């Protein structure tokens, strides 16, 4: 279950420094659930070759 | 007796009367290459044929 998709790295705003530091902000590319079935396009070798 | 016009006594005004055949010539930017040697057994083409 490996997918290719265009996404943006988060850019949080540091309006309050210690308030932001208190929450453990982090980012990952791990997915909570696979995408909806009708939003994906499946390639094989044959389609790419054509 | 030969039914061919090998030698003809012609007036000057008809010297250019012989130019009557079309010629078609490729320009200088073209290239002519032979591809017979490419018919080897290991080649597989991207879009398959019937």
């Amino acid at each position: 279950q490996v997918y290719m998709h265009r996404d943006m790295l988060p850019e949080p705003r540091l309006d309050d420094i210690e308030r932001f530091r208190q929450e453990g902000f982090y980012y990952t590319n791990m997915l909570e659930a696979p995408p909806e079935i009708d939003r994906v396009v499946q390639y094989t070798y044959e389609i790419a070759r054509l | 007796f030969i039914n061919k016009r090998i030698v003809e006594r012609v007036r000057v005004g008809q010297i250019l009367a012989v130019l009557n055949r079309r010629f078609v010539a490729y320009k200088g930017k073209m290239r002519i290459m032979d591809i017979t040697q490419s018919l080897k057994m290991g080649t597989k083409l991207a879009a398959p044929t019937v």
